[PDB]
């Protein structure tokens, strides 16, 4: 039988609906919250005092 | 903002004048008070001064003039407990 063949157009199709996927936009919101938090332990870190209202 | 959290430097002989090393409000200041807690950091309630450094303090810049005052009072305060604490 002839062989499939995806085109270069139709995966970056599959991938753009991907990243439309609600789980897949969920887990780049997780990682962004993951690096604020490991930041936020560095700029504590990096303090003398913390001035809080 | 309703919570403010602002991290401030001053190490004599290493920074000329104290910097902003963080600026935080609401959700994130409770996380903000943990870590402080957990890293022996000293935070320090401070009304007037964190809100005003909340309108005008930029992150890695030096405390502004308008707050060095303030900032010296809690600066002086932190090495008295320091001091004292060796004791
Ligand atoms: C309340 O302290 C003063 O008399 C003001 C003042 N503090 C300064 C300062 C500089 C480095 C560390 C802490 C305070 S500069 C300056 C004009
Ligand atoms: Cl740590
Ligand atoms: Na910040």
């Amino acid at each position: 039988i002839k062989e499939l063949k995806m085109s270069k157009d139709e995966i970056k199709r599959e991938y753009k609906e991907m990243e439309g996927s609600p789980e897949i936009k969920s887990k780049r919101r997780q990682f962004h919250q993951e690096i604020q938090s490991r930041n936020m332990r560095e700029n504590v870190k990096r303090s003398s005092v913390v001035v809080a209202n | 903002p309703t919570h403010i959290a602002i991290g401030i430097l001053y190490k004599r002989g290493e920074t000329p004048l104290p910097l902003v090393t963080f600026k935080y409000t609401d959700a994130q200041v409770q996380t903000v008070r943990k870590i402080a807690e957990e890293e022996g950091v000293p935070i320090l309630q401070r009304i007037p001064l964190a809100r005003a450094l909340y309108w005008d303090a930029l992150v890695d810049h030096y405390i502004p003039a308008e707050q060095i005052e303030a900032t010296a009072e809690v600066l002086r305060w932190l090495e008295r407990q320091n001091i004292e604490k060796q004791h």
